[PDB]
RNA sequence: CCGAUAGUGAACCAGUACCGUGAGGGAAAGGUGAAAAGCACCCCGGAAGGGGAGUGAAACAGUUCCUGAAACCGUGUGCCUACAAGUAGUUAGAGCCCGUUAAUGGGUGAUAGCGUGCCUUUUGUAGAAUGAACCGGCGAGUUACGAUUUGUUGCAAGGUUAA
RNA sequence: AUACUCGGGAGUCAGACUGCGAGUGAUAAGAUCCGUAGUCGAAAGGGAAACAGCCCAGACCACCAGUUAAGGUCCCCAAAUA
RNA sequence: GGUUCGUGGUAGGAGAGCGUUCUAAGGGCGGUGAAGUCAGACCGGAAGGACUGGUGGAGCGCUUAGAAGUGAGAAUGCC
């Protein structure tokens, strides 16, 4: 028996077509283009969730060592103090402090002081 | 309510149907056929009709006040395309694009 | 989830006056990048401008360490051919200071679109005076 | 296939500076009309496995019959004359209600035309009992005299 | 008043009330779930653990066992005729915030 | 007739080579690149 | 001598934003009480404006 | 076994049209409806075409008239856009607009980080090497008979028939 | 914690650079030809501005967790104006 | 059922599968709307599969097995 080409053709295409929702001109119409463009959004995605882990630990040092110069500290010595000090709150935690609670992070600083 | 009138397949290309049908889109019909008939282009005397049929569409099948009617939409779908050819050099022969355009009006009360 | 991010406006910008006078040209620019771009508040957002305005006075008195006065060559090209003018920094230190300070901290800025908004909250003076004095800026020490 | 479609012979154009992909077909596979590439060849399918598989198969088959309770055994199966209505009657008697392959040999008269217009019911003589034909009936109607043949064979 | 826990490998700060997600505990909807490892207590009277605040618990009620809504991993190579299609959905359970003590 | 289970191991499904790259049998099908073995009716005789 | 890649569409659109038909320049008369052009004898009356031709 | 690019070259006035001096080459092109009940009449228009009215289950079934995808062409408008350097996304992300197969939702995306299409061929290609204008269809390890080896089943010092 | 033997199925027979040891060359070549180790090929990630072949190191998937390697810590740009 | 060691990959070997047309058997859906087609924020580790609504107007799934013209983005492919 013989069998047509009919409807697999049409709705596999169609489905990378849609994932191409968004992107400019004939990426988001012509399967051709829209394939590329997917694959490429997929490789990305898949680069960017290990980049964005470490892009948020550097958004979080940042914040952290602006804190700690504020309290005469730097980053690097705070967070040697709070190794010592034997405290064990992650960089999320202490950026989330030196925004919400600026008088619990100087609390944390000033155990860190004490711990040199 | 709003009145309707079609030209289909008009011996016409689009494009040049088009850059008309653009000067009276939401115009006041009065001011609208004015601009037809003082815009020289050949869609015009087409377009006028269109433009012509929705009013007397509006005024006899509607029962709407023609002297208050505002061109609502004016838009111009492709039609079939007539495929031609022209001879050229070295025994060549290239296409010709004979377009056809579908000219639509709607007419609306305000 | 929960990391919290600057909203435009939500910050206070603050408007700080800094004496350049004897400050090497780095060492005084890189401190200022750093308040511009707002890294020395825990409120930093990278995508955003949560830095402060800085106003520099005495710019004509900025320190050129060894040789840089005659040695330092600051190039521009016209984009038309051999168009390439070169100025020395003591030069331009003399006569131009507040684009020698621009030049110098543009440099350290990001190259971007923000960078391009960030250089625009720098005012440098060659001498002691400045008519900012609506913004009550506060004196910044390095 | 290629050889086989009506035409193709010439080149279509020269092979060099024409500016188009070489072809010497117009009934080369990737041509519109062209010649199918492999696809169907008339063939035969029939195979047979060894003869003692095959007895095995029939045994087994009707084995799973008698295990099932699917085999019925009729002392005899005769109608006077054709009569579809007789037929669908002794069916009602045997409690068929399904499918039902009926297996007769001899003295057994006017039973296939009886049966012939029932549509889930077929009927065959004894010599002919085949696994398909059992395997594509839930219950098998067997006559004894039917029994002793399928018995003489096997 | 706030505290600091470590559950999954992670650390959050949760007050009463709060909704939380973490990865996936022990627990059927409705079972109440301890907190042993608590790093920091907020409010007035901060308290600092050495590390965890010793005899400081968080206890939670599970509000949603579920899976994370899907995410496809597509990898390729150029050139290669590599591709690897994986679908992921992240088990998570759904907390609400008892009490810090 | 409507649970035919054949003998497990006794039929095994062919493989289609030349029928995508996730078969690992896609494209060059097996063959590897050119040379007179990657040729259609390719292959010395045989001693 | 050729393009070197296909114009896109939103490229053709932007360079069409200039190929267009100006308004007329036409205002109503007052004996036609119709539309006509400017410094153009009116038809309608079949004259020139109120001037009579 | 095919089901209109298939199956004959040819489902249709096809070896036709068309091409060629000639031998010869050789297409495209199926579907209103159950029934013509195939749109009286009115209206704009020279007509074409349309809008009503009517027929019909349906006319967005209106004499090339089942369905009617994509490219491509338009109209409308929710979000963005005229200091910007862009393989066009991706991650972070305000603001604004929505509200779903209701779930750590949808659209858009100021701004920030990161980021050299796909394929082929190569020691090595973003490649200034090859191929593709786009979309759609079609388009490549098959069958026969032998050989060999693995698996399965039957029988077993036997096994098996061919015509 | 592999090895060997017998069977079924292959692909490969253009290699590249780096270090070390040689030849050819001019003790030239991103040269050529061997030996030997590595990486690339067929390896993404971090560093070396960018940079197959160098330094660090091997990606099963998810995480807004942690520690380290090379390399870094004035600003671009995470960390010492130690 | 658990511990331990693993899970980058081209040519290539091995395995398990998804989907297409057709057949058989069984069991179903469908003018209270089949296939197709359009849309969607659903489901599965992938190939893929549903559900709902529009269009459409008569056929089509599912299970087990069988058989193949069985899957296209590239051929300066053909139309
Ligand atoms: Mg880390
Ligand atoms: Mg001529
Ligand atoms: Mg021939
Ligand atoms: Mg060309
Ligand atoms: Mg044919
Ligand atoms: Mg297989
Ligand atoms: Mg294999
Ligand atoms: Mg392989
Ligand atoms: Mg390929
Ligand atoms: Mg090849
Ligand atoms: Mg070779
Ligand atoms: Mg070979
Ligand atoms: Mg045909
Ligand atoms: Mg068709
Ligand atoms: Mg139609
Ligand atoms: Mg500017
Ligand atoms: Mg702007
Ligand atoms: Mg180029
Ligand atoms: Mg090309
Ligand atoms: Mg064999
Ligand atoms: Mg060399
Ligand atoms: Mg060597
Ligand atoms: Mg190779
Ligand atoms: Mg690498
Ligand atoms: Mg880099
Ligand atoms: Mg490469
Ligand atoms: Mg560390
Ligand atoms: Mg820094
Ligand atoms: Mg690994
Ligand atoms: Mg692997
Ligand atoms: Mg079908
Ligand atoms: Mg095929
Ligand atoms: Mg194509
Ligand atoms: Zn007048």
């Amino acid at each position: 028996p013989r069998v047509k080409g009919g409807t697999v053709t049409r709705k596999r295409r169609k489905k990378i077509v849609k994932l191409a929702k968004g992107y400019y001109g004939s990426k988001h119409l012509l399967f051709k283009v829209a394939n590329q463009a997917v694959m490429k959004s997929y490789q990305y995605a898949y680069r960017d969730r290990r980049q964005k882990k470490r892009d948020f630990r550097r958004l979080w040092i940042a914040r952290i060592n602006a804190a700690a110069r504020m309290q005469d500290l730097s980053y690097s010595k705070l967070m040697h103090g709070l190794k010592l000090a034997g405290i064990d709150i992650n960089r999320k935690m202490l950026a989330d402090l030196a925004v919400n609670d600026i008088a619990s992070f100087n609390t944390l600083a000033d155990s860190a002081k004490k711990a040199l | 309510t709003s009145a309707k009138a079609v030209a289909k397949t008009v011996r016409i290309a689009p494009r040049k149907a088009r850059i008309v049908i653009d000067l009276i889109r939401g115009k006041q019909v009065g001011e609208a056929i004015a601009i037809l008939k003082y815009t020289p282009r050949s869609a015009s005397p087409i377009i006028e009709k269109v433009l012509k049929s929705a009013i007397a569409n509006a005024e006899h099948n509607y029962d709407l006040d023609i002297n208050n009617l505002v061109v609502e939409e004016a838009f111009v779908d492709e039609g079939p395309t007539l495929k031609r050819f022209r001879p050229r050099a070295q025994g060549r022969a290239s296409a010709i694009n004979k377009r056809t355009s579908h000219i639509t009006v709607v007419v609306s009360e305000v | 989830r929960t990391t919290y991010m600057a909203k435009p406006g939500e910050v206070e910008r603050k408007w700080y006056v800094i004496d350049a006078t004897g400050v090497s040209l780095g060492r005084l620019s890189s401190e200022v990048a750093s308040i511009l771009r707002g890294k020395n508040k825990p409120q930093f957002t990278p995508h955003i401008d949560t830095g402060d305005f800085v106003i520099i006075i005495n710019a004509g008195k900025i320190g050129l360490t060894g040789k840089k006065a005659t040695d330092k060559i600051y190039y521009r090209h016209s984009q038309y051919p051999g168009g390439l003018k070169s100025r020395t920094a003591g030069e331009m230190r003399t006569n131009n200071p507040e684009k020698l300070l621009e030049l110098s901290i543009k440099g350290m800025l990001p190259k971007n679109s923000l960078g391009r908004q960030l250089f625009k909250k720098l005012h440098v003076y060659g001498g002691s005076e400045h008519e900012h004095a609506a913004q009550q800026p506060e004196v910044y020490e390095l | 296939n290629r050889s086989e479609v009506r035409g193709g012979g010439r080149k279509p154009w020269r092979q060099k500076g024409t500016g188009r992909a070489r072809q010497g077909s117009i009934r080369s596979p990737q041509w519109r009309g062209g010649g199918v590439v492999f696809g169907p060849t008339p063939r035969s399918y029939a195979y047979k496995l060894p003869k003692k598989v095959r007895r095995l198969a029939i045994k087994s088959i009707l084995s799973s019959k008698v295990n099932e309770e699917k085999l019925v055994v009729l002392e005899g199966l005769t109608f006077d004359a054709p009569k579809t209505k007789e037929f669908a009657a002794f069916l009602k008697n045997i409690s068929v209600d399904t499918k039902a392959l009926i297996v007769v040999a001899g003295e057994s008269e006017n039973v296939e035309l009886s049966a012939r217009n029932l549509q889930g019911i077929t009927v065959i003589p004894a010599e002919s009992i085949s696994v398909l034909e059992v395997a594509k009936h839930d219950k098998l109607i067997i006559t004894k005299a039917a029994v002793e043949k399928v018995e003489e064979v096997l | 008043m706030y505290a600091i826990i470590e559950t999954g490998g992670k650390q959050i700060k949760v007050e009463a009330g709060q909704e939380i997600y973490v990865e996936k505990l022990a627990g059927e909807v409705g079972d109440v779930v301890t907190f042993d490892k608590v790093l920091f207590v907020g409010g007035d009277s901060a308290k600092v653990g050495v590390p965890f605040v010793e005899g400081a618990t968080v206890t939670a009620k599970v509000e949603k066992q579920g899976r994370a809504k899907k995410l496809t991993v597509y990898k390729y190579k150029p050139k290669k005729n590599y591709h690897k299609k994986q679908g992921h959905r992240q088990p998570y359970t759904k907390l609400t915030i008892d009490a810090i003590n | 007739l409507h649970e035919l289970k054949p003998s497990e191991g006794s039929r095994k499904e062919r493989n289609r080579v030349g029928r995508g790259t996730g078969s690992g049998n896609g494209k060059t099908s097996g063959r590897g690149h050119k040379g007179q073995k990657a040729r259609s009716g390719g292959g010395v005789r045989l001693g | 001598a050729v393009p070197f890649r296909r114009t896109s569409k939103a490229k053709k659109r932007k360079r069409r934003t200039h190929v267009k038909l100006q308004l007329p320049g036409m205002n109503e008369c007052s004996n036609c009480g119709e539309y006509r052009l400017s410094h153009h004898v009116c038809p309608e009356c079949g004259q020139y404006d109120g001037k009579d031709v």
